[PDB]
Parts: structure tokens; sequence; C-alpha cells
């Protein structure tokens, strides 16, 4: 489940 | 030990090799510089507080190196998107390898090194925003709260203006940069938990918004 804050590491 | 308290650093994240600022709260030993540092990030406090090896630990990089100053073979620290060479990314260590300047643009190249391998010639796009590696016992400790270096990427259609309306690098329906943000994953884009509601973030691996389904 793709948080925001887990991608805004590229 | 080398690095006190509330100083000012670069902590490197060991998986994609990226260095990122980082501040000291707490240290610790293990049994000399094998030391354990307690560090939390700038712009990430939902990470709270990590535990560093020390040789992830540095200075806080404060010096930019000119265009005109770099030499080949000079170890640096820059900004690369190994994902999307084009864009802004992070901040990696590397060897610069060759430099063309002609009529129209000045050309960086540099060997990036990444979690473990090395990426050889890299097109660096960030020339004016290259920072000398701060060498331990050399130079002075950063105390005072630092400008901030820019990590991307950047929002090309609201330019990053982190004041703004955005219904791409934000909430897809608003765009309110109001922890617990999901994402779309045919679309990639962007949602917030409530915009029918929710209550702790899905198991399922991927999930969605419904303009993708
Ligand atoms: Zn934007
Ligand atoms: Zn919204
Ligand atoms: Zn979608």
């Amino acid at each position: 489940a793709r948080t925001k804050q887990t991608a805004r590491k590229s | 030990s080398l690095y006190k308290v509330n100083e000012y650093v670069d902590a490197r994240d060991t998986n994609m090799g990226a260095w990122f600022e980082a501040q000291v709260v707490r240290v610790t030993r293990k049994a000399e510089e094998d030391v354990i540092y307690h560090v939390k990030y700038d712009d990430y406090p939902e990470n709270g507080v990590v535990q560093m090896n020390s040789r992830d630990v540095r200075a806080r990089a404060r010096t930019i190196i000119k265009w005109q100053d770099l030499e080949v073979g000079q170890v640096v620290m820059l900004n690369y998107n190994p994902d999307n060479p084009k864009e802004r990314g992070f901040w990696y260590d590397a060897e610069i390898s060759r430099k063309r300047e002609t009529r129209t643009a000045r050309e960086l190249y540099a060997n990036v090194v990444l979690g473990d391998d090395s990426l050889n010639d890299c097109r660096i796009i960030f020339v004016d925003e290259v920072f000398k590696i701060e060498r331990p016992g050399e130079g002075s400790p950063m105390v005072d709260n630092p400008m901030r270096r820019k990590s991307g990427p950047s929002c090309k259609h609201c330019k990053d203006d982190v004041n703004r309306l955005c219904r791409v690098c934000a909430c897809h329906l608003c765009g309110g940069r109001q922890d617990k943000q999901l994402m779309c994953d045919e679309c990639d884009m962007a949602f917030h938990i409530y915009c029918p509601p929710l209550s702790s973030v899905p198991s399922e691996d991927e999930w969605y918004c419904p303009e993708c389904r």
C-alpha cells in the first residue's frame, strides 16, 4: 500500500 | 566522538547510497570511532530517530565547488536521479570523470556511487550545485541551522511552489500537502485517505484511485 511517505524516496 | 549531539551532519542511507540532511540526537558506543550515531532526519520526522554506523555520518556539506574549480578525478557530492537522469534526484558521492564546455552547454560527467555498485559516466545536470565533501578533523562543526539543499524530484507543472495548487504532485482531487497519503498504481497520482472513507493503510500491496480501474 503505497504511502507518499514511502515513495518520498524515488 | 568526531560528531557531537546537536551537530548538523549528512547521514548516508545504506540501501540507496544517498546522503541525507540530518542532525545528531544522541551518541552511544559498541565496545575508537566505531560509535553509533542517533540521528533524526531534517524533513523525515516520520522515521524518528535512526541509528547510524559511524562510516555513514559526516559533517554537513556547506561548501560549493564552482564549475571552474572542478577537476577530473576529484571526489565530490552532487545530485543525480538514477531512475530519471534528466530530473533532480538525491545526493550521492561521485568521482568526476570528464568535463566538456561548448558554446551551448557545460557538460559534467562523473561516476556516481550508489548502494553497492557504481554507475559510470553519468551526465550530471546540476553543475552549479556540487558540494565539497567535508574532511574529518579539518573544517569546523556545523552547529547553527543551515540552508537546505534542494532534493527531488521537481513538479514541472507547479514548479514545487510549496505554497500553490497542484492536481499532480499533490492530491489529484484537491492538491493539499495536508505521513498517511496513498497513491494509485496505474496513474501514479497521489490521493489522500479521505477524499468514501478509510481507517489504517490497507493490507493489499496495490491500491487504487477510480480513474485507472
Ligand atoms: Zn506540483
Ligand atoms: Zn484531496
Ligand atoms: Zn489512478
